[PDB]
RNA sequence: GAUGUCGGCUCGUCGCAUCCUGGGGCUGAAGAAGGUCCCAAGGGUUGGGCUGUUCGCCCAUUAAAGCGGCACGCGAGCUG
RNA sequence: AGAAACUUGGAUUUCUAACCUGAAAAAUCACUUUCGGGGACCGUGCUUGGCGGGUAGUUUGACUGGGGCGGUCGCC
RNA sequence: AACGAUAAAAGAAGUGAGAAUCUUCUUCGCCGUAAGGACAAGGGUUCCUGGGGAAGGGUCGUCCGCCCAGGGAAAGUCGGGACCUAAGGUGAGGCCGAACGGCGCAGCCGAUGGACAGCAGGUCAAGAUUCCUGCACCGAUCAUGUGGAGUGAUGGAGGGACGCAUUACGCUAUCCAAUGCCAAGCUAUGGCUAUGCUGGUUGGUACGCUCAAGGGCGAUCGGGUCAGAAAAUCUACCGGUCACAUGCCUCAGACGUAUCGGGAGCUUCCUCGGAAGCGAAGUUGGAAACGCGACGGUGCCAAGAAAAGCUUCUAAACGUUGAAACAUGAUUGCCCGUACCGCAAACCGACACAGGUGUCCGAGUGUCAAUGCACUAAGGCGCGCGAGAGAACCCUCGUUAAGGAACUUUGCAAUCUCACCCCGUAACUUCGGAAGAAGGGGUCCCCACGCUUCGCGUGGGGCGCAGUGAAUAGGCCCAGGCGACUGUUUACCAAAAUCACAGCACUCUGCCAACACGAACAGUGGACGUAUAGGGUGUGACGCCUGCCCGGUGCCGGAAGGUCAAGUGGAGCGGUGCAAGCUGCGAAAUGAAGCCCCGGUGAACGGCUAAGGUAGCGAAAUUCCUUGUCGGGUAAGUUCCGACCUGCACGAAAGGCGUAACGAUCUGGGCGCUGUCUCAACGAGGGACUCGGUGAAAUUGAAUUGGCUGUAAAGAUGCGGCCUACCCGUAGCAGGACGAAAAGACCCCGUGGAGCUUUACUAUAGUCUGGCAUUGGGAU
RNA sequence: CCCCCGUGACAGGGGGCGGAGGACCGAACCGGUGCCUGCUGAAACAGUCUCGGAUGAGUUGUGUUUAGGAGUGAAAAGCU
RNA sequence: GAAACGAUGACUGAAUCCGCGCGGACCACCGCGCAAGGCUAAAUACUCCCAGUGACCGAUAGCGCAUAGUACCGUGAGGG
């Protein structure tokens, strides 16, 4: 039973990363939306 | 001829001589552009490289050459002939039927109508049979590079020569284009029986998949209980038999009696 | 806002319009073997071939190889 | 009733400065080009009509001794 | 109910408030191509020390991967960065786009790969090509001296540089044998007194005329300018010369000497346990890699990265008295990762989860071989509930009288069968196969002889019920239906007669190809392919073959006429004003594809009034009547095989009829063999039961919850009459409580939905076509 | 490829050698044939036994590309 | 629709003061206006934030929160 989650550092950093949210504005949208979300923690500190 | 095999579940092969392996670009396999898959299948292969090969053969004009070896390379389906010139420059060309190893090949407008020689159509004799023809002066040869193919000469116009393309189509090709004497040898590919399933794979991926296997979602022929279908059409409902897919164009008046 | 449905297997139990066995009347019942009707439900009612089949056909038997009910008895018992 | 002449239009034909377009040391480009070919077409912009399950939105009645099928919907 | 695998544990000893569980000893069973060891990913102090006992641990707990605190992780050389590039990402300029944005040459990023300087040991409680000891090596800056003169670029060239299978030779790791060498000692049980027993038996560096299989290299003069943009002494060439086998170059690895290590043990001290000191021999014989020598050899078709470092050559520049090169000291080595887990108690799975996870090493004995099988070494572990009982039932195994498929939907299941050697082996056949067809026989131990190696054959002899003596280990055959075949498919009820498949056919496409993605005269895929190509379609090896009918539908071709849009054109009609004039509608002709119309096309949809079945086949995967009728087998045969023809409703590439081989396919039969069965029995183990510890769940109107008859919304414990019945439990069984579970998936209803289809409606991408625009000139 | 034998329409036949394959048997590994056990189970798809492929259309790591009327699909309306 | 007028996408493309646009097809009168050039607080909207009050809540209310977008769930967006 190979599970859905197969942790890869360089992956979770390539997709989802702050630098990753940089390239597009859907992700910068996500950023500011998250900042106001309460003080959440945006992806790559987690 | 061809190679054959005793009964182990087999038929044919080809026969390849003159071994070298020399000096050319890599290439990668892929089936599509920025998006999803365009041209269906052919995602397999033996990881061929590419041999940049001269077609136009202009700048070697006036300079003779000797055939070095004849190597059989993919992305071609033709014999590749190696050339060495008097310049010291080596170059690749296609290898017409019956070209021995180490004959003499010369380019230019002055050249003699012998095997492998490059020279424009205006000099090409009446009824002669040649391959590797440009549609336009310069660029390269888009005509008669394939398996066992050739094009003959049907007459002259002004700048134009009437040529016979190997669908059996008559066309007007101007005499300002270079051409290469002879038919591309290629043995005969129609011979080789391509073995069994996966002999495909050797050169390219999983072949025809019948839309009638598919489902209404997938293709038109899809759906139903049984083996059948009604209205006869492709991915998009154009249809295969006898529908001209051509458009009204420029070279269309540079074309005469296309029938078949 | 659920009463699982054919057939089998397992377990039974019940009715009698009785297939056997028991008691009788009549007989176109000499005897033997029967045909029919009346009383009788204690017990008994075989093994195989084909078919998913109950039914049915056939093999070899037998005192006989009974008919129905029990949600066409039985899946919180089995099969499927 | 001949025609010099500016001619406004349609038809085949031809030309080259538009435009497309390949070669050359300068790979996509731009450049000067010898240029080479195509060329008033093709492309593309507006409009015109056709075609168009490829796609898209929807329609597909009721009665009915369950529904369907058959039948029946008004009037005397 | 359970406490998460049936790999069992036992005693003593210790500690403590308390021990089945923590510590130690001694035994026991278990893995050992692992259940040992090393890494990667990922986890994040889980490591070590000293504590701790709440919770976490399926019981316990003095214990732990839990809690607290402290410590521990060292690099010029290993892996990465300061180097290079692949897919991909990116991208000034550049090409597009209602926006946000999509592209894109160079360049750049990007290891999974290229390049690149050390090895051997020691050791803290916890690090080691990192620290220390021994001896290395690389680049850099500079100093004495040699030389005593050229260095020789973002540019050229060379080279990096690459497949698969198979294989000759030499060697090592490494393992095996021994009356080799060394060391220690005693050994009794009946013997052995060593010829027994146990353990150990070279790693690095250096020189050396030693030994060595294997491995790859031609050298210089010169010529043409047209070749490497230019240059050149470098490279590519055509030529001349000397080189055929000797020849050169390097030596994996062995040998000797040296030397630094290590080494069985050994001695001393012991804070009760480790420290510290010492140190023997290193042989002969055999086996042996997927590693090394190497970029080896031969063959094959599908024809097997790039780029830097690097080697040579010039351009430019500075210098040609103080160059490049060498060794000879010195100085110099920046950044990040190194603990621990890492086939799992620490990663992904809520869990201390029977699952999952890529690479490396993986010993010995027996066995043709082996990573197989059994047992074992080093190493690791007995699975964090126990203990008793020996009922039903349940699971997993063992044996079975007589019978042997009578069981059943079906031999489902489970036997039988089994390895290697010898002999032997059918129809049919694509001459490969069928085949391991079918059968039959051998198998152990000792002795002599022989032999081509482990061993093997021959002869003789011995033992047992039996000698692949235990483990690994095909039952077989005769007929068919389907598909040819290997293969592929429904992650979680369907592996097939599906899909694919080689082969065959129709058709499209002349190359900014048709065709497909796309806000787009961008770009890209087809393809760096070009008409024995590329697309779409349908058939499905192979063999014999593929018939009749185009009326209707699509499709290509045609041209007499019919109909038709915008538009060009404008007869005429009207409003208004005194008019000039401004204005509402408006025809005839002329105007394109298009459809009607003529023809043709079926391996185009399609048919058996367009004709209506050519072969081949037929009660078939199509057959209704139907268990059709004869036969075959059977004691009996609704299935199966064969034959007939009345084919309800076979039939020729939605292919027809055949076919050897193949098949975890489907169907019928036989042999073999069996607990499938008559008909069950005994035996084992794991649950079930009992005691101590931890302790859930679905369900639940409330219940103080019987039977038969009846009655009620038509199936009564709860209504009636009659019967039965002391209170409460435990092990059991499954009839009832219309028992539980999911607001039935069937069915109907809803002017509820969504997928799909089309000659239902409607729009539209797309595409075609007339006009106008870019868009201009002349002959005519 | 090297030797022995055979061409009356007939082919190649025996030996030596070589190492071919969508060849065989079979562990890894990849896969799921049949029965049983299991039914919040050890497990939200397994376990034992049996079975299939086992040099090929093979298996697998890393980096990456493709997606909602959309992708992907040796084609179940499967997978995303 | 009798559809005027503003507004552009494509073809077209006038006047200029005895002139031009309008007044809901259009005409004439009659009026109203002078386009193709730009800027221009104020009165209007909103509440991250500060103050004041309330026939607003008072711990299942009141914001999600008597502070936490934390724990916790998800690859993520997101939820909480
Ligand atoms: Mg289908
Ligand atoms: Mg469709
Ligand atoms: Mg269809
Ligand atoms: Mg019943
Ligand atoms: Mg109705
Ligand atoms: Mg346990
Ligand atoms: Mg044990
Ligand atoms: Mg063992
Ligand atoms: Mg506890
Ligand atoms: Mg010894
Ligand atoms: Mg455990
Ligand atoms: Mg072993
Ligand atoms: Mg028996
Ligand atoms: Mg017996
Ligand atoms: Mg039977
Ligand atoms: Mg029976
Ligand atoms: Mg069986
Ligand atoms: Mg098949
Ligand atoms: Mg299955
Ligand atoms: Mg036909
Ligand atoms: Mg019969
Ligand atoms: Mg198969
Ligand atoms: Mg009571
Ligand atoms: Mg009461
Ligand atoms: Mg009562
Ligand atoms: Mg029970
Ligand atoms: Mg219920
Ligand atoms: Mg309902
Ligand atoms: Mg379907």
């Amino acid at each position: 039973m190979k599970r859905t989650y197969q942790p890869n550092n360089r992956k979770r950093a390539k997709t989802h990363g702050f630098r990753a949210r940089m390239k597009t504005k859907s992700g910068r949208n996500i950023l500011a939306r998250r900042r106001a979300k309460g003080r959440h923690q945006l992806t790559v500190s987690d | 001829r061809r190679q054959m095999t005793t009964a182990d579940f087999s038929g044919l092969t080809k026969k390849r001589p003159e071994k070298a392996l020399t000096e050319a670009l890599p290439k990668t396999g892929g089936r599509n552009n920025r998006g999803r898959i365009t041209s269906r299948f052919i995602g397999g292969g033996h990881k061929r490289l590419y041999r940049i090969i001269d077609f136009k053969r202009r700048d070697k004009s006036g300079v003779n050459a000797k055939v070095a070896a004849i190597e059989y390379d993919p992305n071609r389906s033709a014999r590749i002939a190696l050339l060495h010139y008097a310049d010291g420059e080596k170059r690749y060309i296609l290898a017409p039927e019956g070209l021995t190893v180490g004959a003499t090949v010369n380019a230019g407008p002055e050249a003699e109508p012998k095997l492998g020689n490059a020279l424009p159509l205006r000099f090409v004799p009446v009824g002669a049979v040649v391959h590797a023809l440009e549609l336009v002066p310069g660029k390269g040869a888009q005509l008669a590079r394939s398996a066992g193919t050739s094009v003959q000469v049907q007459g002259k116009e002004s700048d134009y020569v009437i040529v016979r393309l190997p669908s059996g189509e008559l066309r007007r090709v101007h005499s300002e284009c270079y051409a290469t004497i002879g038919a591309v040898g290629n043995a005969e590919h129609k011979n080789i029986v391509l073995g069994k399933a996966g002999r495909s794979r050797w050169l390219g991926r999983k072949p025809h998949q019948r839309g009638s296997a598919m489902n209404p979602v997938d293709h038109p022929h899809g759906g139903g209980e049984g083996r059948t279908g009604a209205g006869r059409v492709p991915v998009t409902p154009w249809g295969k038999p006898t529908k001209g897919l051509k458009t009204r164009r420029k070279r269309k008046t540079s074309d005469r009696f296309i029938v078949t």
